[PDB]
DNA sequence: CCCGCTGCCGATTCCGCTGGAACATT
DNA sequence: AATGTTCCAGCGGAATCGGCAGCGGG
């Protein structure tokens, strides 16, 4: 009846690399993530979200 | 014509058909006020006063009996029109059919829907309420449930046409301020009204602004705050966001095609300055630009606002400046500065001149205690222009006559604040106010009350220090 | 037929008019030729727009009276049908050709004339 | 920068140990997956750019059961699964009280007040309805009406015919939902029935006139049923359409059949090079198949997403006003690139070529933007701030 | 026009054969007209209730009119149909209405002329209204009306001229002598037989037309262009239920309040906020904060580039299609430039795809402009009009999934054997004629709750197929389907 | 500083359509 | 427990249109 999502996020040095002229693929990732994560609690759904972080 | 005319209004009620007979009586109604106008005499003015107000039958007992009638409105309208045109066409004595009115006023509003008769059905009943601000033959209209039910009229749905509500929130400020004796309780709840829709109104990022409401708004705030003072001491709050709310209302716009908003935002700076204490000293100069311009707009209504808003505000700042000017040296300077700057430019202007005059006069006093030389340094050019410019030069053909009772009322209060007079002038003050007296039919009313202002004021002065110079109060009498 | 300002439409009916007038006194073959076109100039005005109809019929027939009589019919069908000035207009337009009209007092009496002489304009 | 319809890199934006990365994942999950893993794979701009991240997550609307009656014997047991139709918030915007905060602290009512002299209040129950009927009222109320009402017949999915000659045209759906049937579960001999049906309704041009209601309460809605045209799978969709009261007839003066608004052959060349500058569709990859440009049937609602950042600005936040729209939410509405680049030469060669874009005579301003001697010459001599 | 209703004067004769039976058993031309004005009425009433109606008898011994001219009765003057006049048009239906229209004005005169048709041109022209159309039907037998007199002919042929000058157009619904046509006559100049279409099918309809917006269209950034969104496809539906006082029978006019800050007394609009509460936590916003929050752009469309007319799937629709159209209002030269690249998107094949925006404060949403050529033929059949079509496109969820786990294949055998079941099940599908069921029986309803007759008429529920008449038309072959593959066999 | 029309310009009404919140059957 | 219908509020063409200012008149 219900669905579990577990998300994971690359944090490292690397990922947050310095603007190379547009933007940084993390905080794309941050963007991203959170809108997955907003219309998940604005939805009210029972499907639970398991959140890991690597490159710690 | 007399009584026959109500008499076939009254019989054309229950006709078949009553819309050609509907045009009938409204052409009847019509000619009813066209010759009740039209009368002169006071005699036969209360005789057909007393005509057209009959319970037997009557117009009145006719909107009370036509309520049921859709198509009776414009006709209802014609007779409520013709109410508001009598209610001042004759004098105080309404009063054996006041309440009566004030109570089918009620009625002719709150059954007929069109907004067309709602308004007149509040244009009546305020002109009750501002003609009979005494509390005799007033008490009969119970401003209680006369407020709670125009009070309740404005928390439902968004109905009311932003013209009836403008008349609602004239009339609920109009009840704040004629008979303030009932509503001693229930004014929290008016102002946290008036407060929070006027700021709907000037802070939304939606909905152009429905100007006719904040018009009303602000006319009704301005009508509460009498005999229902905020002073900028005891609530800082209230004040602050009133002040915020007339200076929004008065902030120059650009290009802004109605002027009726700054109107009433003015009329209310002018009637309350006062109340707005310590916030009308932050951006002082801005007010003083803006105040210029509409004293300079070329309008019929928002000069005559714009000018009394800017008297007030500079009388106000002088009796600040006058308590405690020792960071008002800057402040002063500033002020009579700008007055040099707008009577040494070449203006073809009129009412120009005659602000920094009075402005040069009201700031006297407060120099007195920055130099208490300057009082002497002024009263000397002041009294040395009036020389030049109507003892001497273009005494007889200029336009330079209307600015006098300016340069009067200037003298006369640079005068009180100055002791050990300079004794060599007195001839030519004495010989200047009988000349204000020589040229007082050629002016117009609202400056020959001013004038009179001016001539009691210079008496009032001169004759408060000794008998010396008191002596040439009768030389000035008896010359004028 | 240009209905936008009042000088335009009024003036070139008024001068037509006048022309009409004097090509018929002077009896010339003219008159018909355009007096069938102002006709027909009317004839647009008579059911799309009433007041530019009647305002220029009254100014045509100001100084050319023999212009209504095959417009009478359009006059009556409009003449309950107007309170302002175009009434009156109306009712000038009428009186322009009543020396003639077969009876008259049927179609006034029809359309209210006992009840339009009491109004109070002059 | 966000999100465009297009490129990913700007110039070159992969390296050998990303490049073998790449290889090494992508060999992997499709080693464990398949072709269907390949398929599931995008980057940051249009993950936001669509609703790939919610996939497989969400269910199945209903399968509506039903059947196919065509006559009273060719019968096909039918679910229904509900195809396109609006979303929406699910959530009210609750009234409260001011600077008390709770839900319960505030109740309305309704009074019903009579047209007399003043409130003279009446109560609910002694009030009917009426309707309109010419100049007066019918006193139709309640019960009656739910007596002497249309009746359904139930829910049914009863065909009204055919018809070759498609009249049922896409200017004409009327409806608010499209329907997809299939078959059903349960030994899928229906399944074969109406796929013989719908193979039959392809092929050649006829379409499917049917009834419908969803229930017993709901109205019955006659529609057409256009047959699926797909490989993984093939349905029988089904559209409302109008009824005689519905569809109007409006007069519209002709366009190719005018004389004073004539346009020339060098306005039509020109626009002919706007609309080839600004052409959404283009053949690449040597495959003879379009490819599609920013295709506005995947990028998700700007409106409830705007929605949920507001208010997640507005409940981290409780004291700064409303944020701004996302600079990304603006590239997701906006066309590629490309196109306009290729479009500003077109555009001003009809901004100049073509008759004037003469009236502008309107404001719409809001609230916030409308109320928120010798003496003297010897000084000359002495002092001057210029010279000469 | 807008403002502008149409309007009917019923002029039905009634003079010597109109009344009599004349030997038919089957309904009298008097009666039959009166039927006929019966289901105009009702046709109107609940169609285009907004227009004028008249009904005037003439030939008839009594005579009443605004000009009392003889043998001429005006039943009733032009005013809005209601259900007290059709009640009162009732009382002449049958040999009892026949004997109560005698008894109240009488059959059979000196039947007058001209003067008739000049009291209907008053009752046009002693109305304050704004009138579109002006008809005048005329119900009668009597054909050949001068055998006898030439001065009357001559008068009433001058009195037509003079009416259809003024823009009132006489067109006589015909009654008959032997019941159906044999009277080939010659009024023909006095006009500019098939009443059945006047007596059924006008059962329920609307009148209007509006344009539901007055939008720009953005090409660029200033190159704005003046449309306007109307629609031709609406979903009309049951009228407003007034509420009525159970005794008075009066529109009692509720009024909504809040109040109650646990105070009871009365709270103001600026006194409350609105709230979400989700999961565990609310959050608080002004009435102005969430109608801001829905803010994206002005109305009016934004060019987005042209798409083929063969990417935007057909499974794909959202709303009724709208339909723009160019008003030389908001910016003149509109309609040149808007029919250039019309003309341009149908000969590529293109459509402007556009980001909509309707009013002013509302979330976009992106549409087409399926580009749409008109239809005319020498009938003038305007069964479409020139310009774009707004087909509303889904955006990402309005797509929802289906399981499409579904792979069963087929016998190429049996499909010729159902391709012949539905080519004889075919037919013209319709351009018109599908009366909505609820809506038809609600206006039934209505008629027969203010008509008073007490049985309801049932609509007809066109929609529901003759399954057994297709079945018959079918034959006994569906069986032999059935057991080809999905035999019942337990 | 006054007086008269003559546009055009805000609001009003009354339809009409849509969105949003309520509300009753499974 | 989802969905369609009923209900309510808010925005809009469209028509009036009264009147808000503004150019002629004495």
């Amino acid at each position: 009846n219900k669905a579990a999502v577990v998300l994971c996020m690359d944090v490292g040095f690397t990922m947050s690399n310095s603007i190379p002229g547009i933007e940084s693929p993390f905080e794309q990732a941050k963007k991203v993530i959170t809108m997955f994560v907003q219309r998940q609690v604005f939805a009210e759904n029972k499907d639970e979200i398991a959140l890991v972080l690597f490159g710690t | 014509g007399v009584r026959c005319s109500l008499l076939r209004l009254q019989e054309t009620l229950s006709a078949a058909d009553r819309c050609g007979a509907a045009l009938a009586g409204h052409q009847l109604i019509r000619g009813l006020g066209q010759e009740c106008v039209l009368s002169s005499s006071p005699a036969v003015l209360a005789l057909q006063t007393s005509l057209v107000f009959s319970r037997d039958f009557g117009l009145l007992v006719f909107v009370r009996k036509s309520l049921n009638s859709i198509e009776f409105r414009e006709c209802r309208e014609e007779i409520l029109k013709f109410l508001c045109i009598f209610l001042e066409k004759m004098g105080q004595k309404i009063a054996p059919y006041s309440v009566e009115i004030k109570n089918t006023c009620t009625s002719v509003y709150t059954k007929d829907r069109a907004a067309k008769c709602k308004i007149p059905a509040l244009d009546l009943l305020i002109k009750l309420l501002q003609t009979f601000r005494s509390s005799r033959l007033m008490d009969e209209f119970k401003i209680g449930e006369l407020f709670s039910k125009f009070y309740g009229e404005l928390a439902l749905k968004k109905k009311i046409p932003d013209t009836v509500l403008e008349k609602v929130y004239e009339l609920l400020g109009l009840l704040g301020e004629v008979h303030p004796s009932e509503m001693i309780n229930n004014a929290e709840n008016l102002f946290r009204a008036f407060l929070g829709e006027l700021k709907t109104q000037m802070t939304s990022a939606v909905r152009e602004p429905k100007l006719p409401v904040l018009a009303g708004c602000l006319k009704g705030l301005s009508s509460l705050l009498c005999n229902f003072t905020k002073s900028m001491e005891e609530d800082p709050q209230t004040s602050r966001e009133i002040f915020n709310f007339v200076l929004k209302a008065i902030r120059p716009q650009i290009d802004l095609k109605r002027y009726a908003v700054p109107s009433a935002g003015l009329r209310l700076f002018a009637l309350h300055a006062s109340q707005f204490s310590t916030c009308l000293l932050d951006n002082y100069v801005s007010l003083f630009e803006v105040l210029l311009k509409w004293c300079a707009h070329t309008n019929v209504e928002l000069k005559k606002a714009a000018l009394s808003a800017l008297e007030s505000f500079l009388k106000q700042v002088s009796n600040m400046v006058a308590k405690n000017a020792e960071m008002h040296k800057n402040k002063l300077q500033y002020f009579m500065e700008q007055f040099y700057g707008i009577i040494r430019n070449v203006d073809s202007n009129n009412k120009e001149l005659s602000i920094a005059i009075r402005g040069y006069g009201l700031f006297a006093g407060p120099c007195k205690v920055i130099n208490a030389k300057d009082v002497d340094f002024m009263y000397v050019e002041l009294i040395q222009r009036c020389k030049q410019m109507f003892l001497t030069q273009t005494d007889t053909g200029d336009d330079r006559v209307y600015q006098m009772p300016s340069f009067l009322q200037s003298v006369a209060s640079v005068l009180l604040y100055l002791d050990t007079v300079p004794e060599v002038y007195t001839p030519v003050l004495e010989h200047l106010v009988v000349m204000q007296i020589d040229s007082f039919p050629q002016y117009s009313p609202k400056m020959q009350l001013v004038c009179c202002r001016a001539i009691v004021k210079v008496f009032l002065a001169l004759a408060a220090k000794g008998p010396v110079l008191r002596n040439c109060i009768s030389t000035v009498v008896h010359q004028g | 037929s240009f209905v936008r300002y009042k000088e335009v439409y009024a003036a070139a009916a008024e001068v037509l008019g006048l022309i009409l007038r004097y090509v018929m006194e002077r009896k010339n073959i003219l008159e018909e030729s355009l007096c069938e076109l102002v006709a027909k100039q009317l004839k647009q005005h008579q059911n799309t727009m009433e007041d530019k109809f009647i305002v220029c019929l009254n100014k045509v027939t100001k100084s050319f009276p023999p212009l209504a009589d095959r417009f009478m019919n359009a006059v009556f069908f409009l003449l309950p049908k107007f309170h302002g000035v175009l009434k009156t207009l109306c009712l000038e337009v009428v009186l322009c050709r009543v020396e003639g009209m077969t009876e008259l007092y049927f179609q006034l009496k029809s359309k209210d004339f006992v009840q339009v002489m009491r109004h109070r304009d002059d | 920068r966000l999100g465009g319809h297009g490129p990913s890199f700007p110039l070159k934006g992969i390296t050998e140990q990303q490049k073998e990365g790449l290889e090494i994942v992508k060999m992997v999950m499709i080693s464990l997956e398949g072709e269907d893993g390949l398929d599931e794979i995008y980057s940051f701009s249009e993950s936001l750019r669509k609703l790939c991240v919610f996939k497989k997550i969400e269910r199945h609307s209903i399968h509506w059961p039903c059947r196919l009656t065509i006559g009273s014997n060719l019968s096909i047991r039918i679910a229904a699964y509900k195809s396109i139709l609006q979303e929406r918030v699910k959530k009210t915007w609750t009234v409260v009280d001011a600077k008390t905060l709770k839900k319960e602290d505030i109740q309305k009512e309704t009074v019903y007040c009579l047209n007399d002299d003043d409130e003279t209040e009446v109560l609910k129950e002694d009030i009917i309805q009426g309707f309109r009927y010419g100049s007066d009222i019918v006193p139709f109320s309640k019960v009656d009406e739910e007596q002497m009402k249309y009746k359904s017949e139930g829910k049914c999915f009863s065909v009204l015919g055919f018809c070759k000659s498609s009249q049922v045209q896409r200017r004409f759906f009327m409806g608010n939902q499209v329907l997809k049937v299939f078959a059903a579960r349960d030994d899928e001999a229906a399944a074969v029935a109406l796929s013989s049906l719908i193979h039959a309704l392809d092929d050649l041009d006829m379409v499917a006139i049917v009834r419908y209601a969803y229930d017993k309460r709901a109205n019955p809605q006659v529609g057409v049923a256009f047959p699926h045209i797909k490989h993984n799978y093939e349905c029988l969709v089904y559209v409302q359409l109008p009824f005689m009261e519905d569809l109007r007839q409006y007069m519209f003066s002709s366009l190719k059949n005018s004389k004073k608004y004539a346009p020339t052959e060098a306005q039509l060349n020109a626009v002919d090079a706007l609309i080839d500058s600004m052409s959404l569709a283009k053949k690449d990859e040597k495959t003879d198949t379009l490819e599609d440009l920013f295709p506005t049937t995947k990028i998700p609602n700007p409106r409830f997403q705007r929605l949920f950042q507001c208010l997640l600005h507005r409940a981290l936040h409780p004291r700064e006003p409303l944020p701004p729209i996302q600079q990304h939410i603006w590239n997701m509405l906006n066309p590629p690139a490309e196109v306009t680049t290729k479009s500003q030469i077109p555009l001003s060669k009809i901004k100049t070529l073509f008759p004037l874009i003469e009236a502008k005579k309107k404001d719409q301003v809001t609230a916030q933007e409308i109320f928120q001697a010798e003496n003297f010459r010897v000084l000359v001599k002495q002092k001057k701030a210029s010279f000469e | 026009k807008y403002s502008g209703r149409d309007s009917l004067i019923f002029l039905v004769d009634a003079s010597k054969a109109m009344f009599e039976s004349q030997s038919e058993d089957e309904l009298t031309p008097f009666d039959m007209s009166i039927q006929c004005i019966q289901s105009v009425y009702i046709s109107k009433i609940i169609s285009s209730d907004r227009d004028l109606l008249a009904v005037v008898f003439y030939g008839t011994e009594k005579d009443k009119n605004s000009v009392n001219f003889k043998n001429i009765y005006v039943l009733q003057e032009l005013d809005n149909p209601g259900a007290k006049r059709i009640l009162e048009l009732d009382q002449f239906k049958g040999q009892q209405g026949q004997k109560r229209f005698q008894d109240m004005m009488g059959h059979g005169s000196d039947y007058s002329l001209s003067e008739v048709l000049w009291v209907c041109a008053n009752l046009f022209s002693d109305v304050q209204f704004k009138m579109s159309h002006k008809r005048i039907m005329l119900f009668t037998n009597e054909d050949n009306p001068h055998g006898n007199d030439s001065a009357k002919a001559s008068r009433a042929r001058t009195k037509a001229g003079d009416l259809r000058d003024t823009g009132i157009f006489l067109d006589l619904m015909h009654l008959k002598k032997p019941g159906g046509f044999d009277i080939s006559l010659f009024y023909r100049d006095i006009i500019s037989s098939k009443l059945e279409d006047l007596l059924r099918k006008v059962r329920a309809k609307e009148t209007r037309k509006r344009a539901l917006s007055r939008l720009k269209l953005k090409l660029n950034k200033d190159i704005v262009i003046s449309v306007g969104i109307y629609n031709l496809v609406q979903k009309a539906l049951k009228p407003p239920p007034i509420k009525l006082y159970r005794e008075t029978n009066e529109p009692v006019k509720t009024k909504t309040r809040t109040f109650n800050t646990s105070t009871g007394g009365l709270l103001l609009p600026s006194d409350t906020k609105r709230s979400q509460i989700y999961g565990s936590r609310q959050i608080i916003l002004e009435k102005e904060e969430t109608e801001e929050l829905k803010r994206f752009d002005d109305p009016g469309l934004m060019l987005m580039g042209f798409k083929p007319l063969v990417l935007l799937k057909k499974h794909h629709y959202l709303r009724p299609s709208l339909f723009v159209y160019p008003e030389e209002s908001l910016v003149i030269g509109s309609s040149t430039l808007f029919s250039a690249l019309l003309i341009k998107c149908l000969e590529k094949e293109v459509a402007a795809l556009c980001r909509y925006t309707p009013r002013r404060n509302i979330p976009p949403y992106f549409v087409a402009l399926v580009p749409q050529e008109e239809e005319l033929d020498d009938q003038k059949i305007q069964v479409t009009p020139p310009g774009f079509q707004l087909v509303f496109l889904p955006f990402a969820d309005d797509k929802r999934k289906m399981p499409f786990t579904e792979k069963i294949m087929a016998t190429p055998e049996q499909v010729g054997k159902m391709k012949a079941i539905v080519e004889k099940l075919r037919f013209t599908y319709r351009s018109d004629s599908f009366e909505n069921p609820v809506l038809q029986q609600h206006f039934r309803n209505l008629e027969a709750l203010a008509l008073d007759l007490m049985e309801p008429e049932q609509a007809v529920d066109l929609t529901l197929p003759k399954v057994e008449a297709m079945n018959k038309r079918l034959g006994s072959l569906v069986d032999e389907f059935k057991e080809l593959v999905y035999p019942p066999d337990y």
